[PDB]
């Protein structure tokens, strides 16, 4: 940020962009060494009444796998998933 | 159960079920179990004969075009007398779709080297032979991938002991790097974590 | 390998290079594993020395069933001339 | 039309797609006529086979017919039938639809232990 | 007891693998002792390729000894194909580690060990 | 949803072609190259003054361990051997007695700086903030032993740190 304007614009053609409008090296643009205290928020959990552990135990909604076949007509013949969709070309920037 | 619980996915469940049921129609041969976990993953069980048939199908059936091997995968468990779990991970990009297929053996008896279904397959299954001991029949350079170049013993087998057998040193007497009995200044403290209550009622096992 | 007799002076020549064998004891008739009480593998570098010796390859099937230097000069004699 | 390139990388362009899907797939269905009635392999492949001849042979166009058969591109719908063909050529020799050769030990897939 | 064989259907089939891994490793260990460049002599080096094959010399599984067959080709071309360094050779022979007593009564003034 | 990268056909009209053949005769590009390092060559570079310039850290860093105190001086830790059941490399020991006024207290609190992976697993399973993972980081020694901190070190760290420990706890203690 110190750069005389005679080594900023040879610097600035030598590159061929603006550089002093983004610079690599950081000033006073950033942020604080010393910040406010923060006060964070709770979860949905963090309440008095209707918060039975039961009704929201990820855990133990967990099943064993469902045995589809074991050893101990025309019907379709199905997929893992349907096809694929096929990806659309980008409207941002093609390179097309 | 909406906030902190996983969402189910159900269609994916579904799917899953109904193709699990054609595999395991179209290849009865070897099918021996069909499962799809809550999370939706769907477990093709095998009989080792039917390596190359089933993963073959998977890879080239219109229906099922699993291209790509994701990951191939041993699991010792030592309590069954076929110990190894072999453990074949495969993605559908045509159908955007995993399956499992898993079979078994112990430590005779060679499981059919897939490089000729997935060459991806040529490292994975070498690593089941370094790690497990898994043999591999017919695959085309066979050999260890990981270990040291005299090592004996198969480490990611359970009755392997964490530090191994044996620890390496310089000796300036043969100006070498030797191989010594493993003697631990600090021995690993082995911490017995396990609850004495059951955690998971739906998981439980029927009694004796 | 012109006559049988200098195949088996030579033949003996390398059976008494072999330490283990006790020269006294090593005859034309003697056998490997009951009189001159030798190891497989003993039979199996001896088989080794002979292929040093003689200039050919010796596979496995047929040396399994030399016992004696009489078939080693035998062998020799079989797949040559003489 | 002629598309000039597939985007794959070593999966050339088909002059003639329609023609050559025809003749894969007739292939395919006459490869498939030796593996019994009963066998579900068959049964499955015949009908999804007889899908994709028909939606072959109706569509003229090469694009809306790469639209409807839902494999992606041409060229890889002809890839999946030569693998389809190679696959039920396999199909007869492993002979798949045959009962269980073996049956697992009794706590082969049971997880935990 | 009807088991998949490896490579040998009985035990003959077994001891031929056998005897052709000891003949391409007694072969190979003048070669090894010249470009590993050690200290030990020829015959000391096939002394270890003998007391390594007769350390096995127990097993009457067909299977067993396939792999001990296996594993002993995979040293050997780690051996041929220079993959090994000279440490990798010499720790058949346990050099610096000191002998361990044998019978009862160094054992018993050693330590606690059976 | 997709971009194409490097799927151009250059132009082929005589204007374009002499472009690329100005280029190719001409090294056009790779004045460009050279323009751009001789533009890095001008600008002040990033090089700070160590070790009198210092890189600059965060009072959530993790660098020496140290056990801390009350503001009366009692050792925070109250030997629950939380830190060394949760440390993932095991570098924690501790052994503990009841002391003179009965106490629940270590007499034996040792890290091993060459196992731990400074992970501050210890200092997040620590209920009383004895252990902490302090702001030191240039503590290299010349001889491995020197690295395996006793109770007595890792105190002697405490005592050292404790006015800069407590500003960063100060700091960070309300994200925890
Ligand atoms: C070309 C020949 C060199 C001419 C001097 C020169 O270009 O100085 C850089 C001077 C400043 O360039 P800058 O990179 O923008 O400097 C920004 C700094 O923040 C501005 O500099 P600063 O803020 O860091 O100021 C302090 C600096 C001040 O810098 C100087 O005094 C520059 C060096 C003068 C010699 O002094 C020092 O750091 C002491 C350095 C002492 C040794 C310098 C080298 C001596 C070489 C011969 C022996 O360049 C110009 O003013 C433009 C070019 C002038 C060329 C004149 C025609 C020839
Ligand atoms: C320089 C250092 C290099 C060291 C070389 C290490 C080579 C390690 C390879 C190990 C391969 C084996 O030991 S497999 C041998 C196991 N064989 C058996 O259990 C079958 C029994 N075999 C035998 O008794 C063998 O002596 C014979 C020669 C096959 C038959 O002898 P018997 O008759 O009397
Ligand atoms: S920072 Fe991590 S590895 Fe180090 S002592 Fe603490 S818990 Fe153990
Ligand atoms: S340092 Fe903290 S976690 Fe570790 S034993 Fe002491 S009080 Fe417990």
């Amino acid at each position: 940020a110190s750069a005389t304007r005679l080594i900023q614009g040879l610097r600035n053609w030598a590159s061929g962009r603006d550089l002093q409008a983004k610079l690599q090296l950081r000033y006073q643009e950033i942020s604080k060494r010393t910040q406010p205290p923060p006060k964070l928020p709770v979860g949905p959990s963090h309440r008095l009444s209707n918060n039975y552990y039961c009704a929201r135990d990820g855990r133990r909604e967990a099943m064993p796998p469902s045995i589809v076949m074991s050893s101990q007509s025309e019907k379709k013949a199905v997929s893992p998933a349907p096809p694929i969709k096929r990806w659309e070309l980008s409207q941002d920037e093609p390179y097309l | 159960t909406r906030p902190t619980v996983r969402p189910r996915n159900d269609v994916a469940h579904k799917q899953l079920s109904a193709f699990g049921e054609y595999v395991a129609e179209i290849l009865p041969k070897y099918v021996q179990q069909v499962q799809v976990s809550c999370f939706s993953e769907l477990e093709i069980c095998i009989h080792p004969d039917g390596v190359i048939p089933v993963l073959t199908f998977l890879r080239d059936h219109s229906n099922a075009q699993f291209k790509s091997l994701a990951d191939l995968t041993a699991v010792d468990i030592p309590t069954r007398q076929n110990r190894f779990e072999i453990v074949y991970n495969l993605l559908s990009l045509r159908f955007n779709s995993r399956i499992r297929v898993k079979t078994y053996t112990d430590e005779l008896t060679p499981v059919e080297s897939s490089v000729s279904v997935y060459k991806a397959a040529n490292w994975y299954e070498r690593e089941i032979w370094d790690m497990f001991g898994v043999f591999f029949a017919n695959h085309p350079d066979l050999r260890r991938i990981l270990t040291d170049y005299g090592f004996e013993g198969h480490p990611f087998r359970k009755d392997f002991p964490l530090s191994g057998y044996v620890e390496l040193r310089y000796d300036d007497e043969v100006k070498r790097v030797v191989a010594e009995p493993v003697e631990l200044a600090q021995e690993f403290r082995k911490f017995d974590l396990n609850s004495p209550w059951e955690a998971f009622p739906a998981y439980r096992q029927p009694p004796e | 390998p012109l006559t049988l007799e200098g195949i088996k002076d030579r033949v003996l020549y390398v059976l008494k290079l072999y330490d283990k064998i006790d020269p006294e004891k090593l005859s034309v008739n003697s056998h490997f594993m009951k009189d001159l009480g030798l190891d497989s593998l003993d039979q199996v570098e001896i088989i080794m020395a002979m292929e040093d010796e003689f200039g050919f390859e010796i596979p496995d099937i047929d040396a399994e069933k030399l016992m004696c230097p009489q078939e080693i000069v035998d062998y020799i004699a079989d797949k040559k001339d003489v | 039309l002629l598309k000039k390139t597939t985007g794959l990388v070593g999966l050339a362009v088909c002059e003639t797609p329609h023609e050559r899907l025809k003749i894969l797939y007739t292939k395919i269905l006459d490869v498939l006529g030796h593996i019994p009635k009963n066998a579900a392999y068959r049964k499955y492949t015949e009908q999804i086979t007889n899908e994709k001849l028909s939606i072959v042979k109706a569509e003229p166009d090469v694009k809306k017919l790469e639209e409807q058969l839902q494999g992606g591109q041409i060229e890889e719908v002809i890839l999946q039938a030569e693998n389809e063909l190679s696959l039920a050529r396999k199909m007869i020799q492993w002979k798949p639809w045959e009962p269980l050769v073996e049956e697992p030990p009794a706590s082969q897939w049971k997880w935990p232990i | 007891t009807s088991v998949k064989p490896i490579f040998s259907r009985d035990m003959n089939e077994a001891k031929r693998r056998v005897r052709e891994l000891y003949r391409a490793w007694y072969r190979e260990v003048p070669n090894t002792v010249h470009l590993f460049q050690l200290d030990i002599s020829v015959k000391q080096g096939r002394d270890k390729v003998r007391e390594m094959f007769k350390k096995n010399a127990h097993v009457t599984d067909p299977r067993v000894v396939d792999l001990l067959v296996i594993k002993g080709k995979m040293e050997l071309e780690e051996t041929i194909n220079v993959w090994k360094q000279r440490t990798h050779v010499m720790r058949f022979f346990h050099e610096t580690e000191a002998p361990r007593p044998k019978d009862f009564l160094s054992k018993f003034y050693v330590g606690h060990d059976p | 949803t997709y971009k194409y990268v490097n799927l151009r056909e250059p132009s082929m009209d005589m204007k374009s072609v002499t472009d690329r053949a100005a280029q190719t005769l001409l090294w056009t590009e790779l004045i460009r190259g050279l323009g751009m390092t001789l533009s890095y060559l001008f600008r002040e570079p990033a090089t700070i003054n160590y070790p009198f310039e210092k890189g600059p850290l965060s009072p959530r860093f993790r660098g020496e361990h140290a056990l801390r105190r009350y503001p009366s001086g009692e050792e925070r830790c109250i030997a629950c051997k939380l830190c060394e059941a949760v440390c993932p490399a095991q570098a924690i020991t501790i052994e503990a007695e009841p002391r003179a006024d009965g106490s629940r207290r270590t007499t034996r609190y040792d890290i091993d700086m060459t196992k731990c992976i400074y992970c501050g697993f210890c200092q997040e399973a620590c209920p009383v903030d004895a252990i902490v993972e302090g702001p030191n980081f240039e503590f290299s020694t010349e001889t491995h032993e020197e690295l395996l901190y006793n109770k007595e070190k890792l105190l002697n760290n405490g005592d050292k740190w404790e006015a800069e420990i407590a500003a960063n706890i100060q700091a960070d203690y309300l994200y925890r």
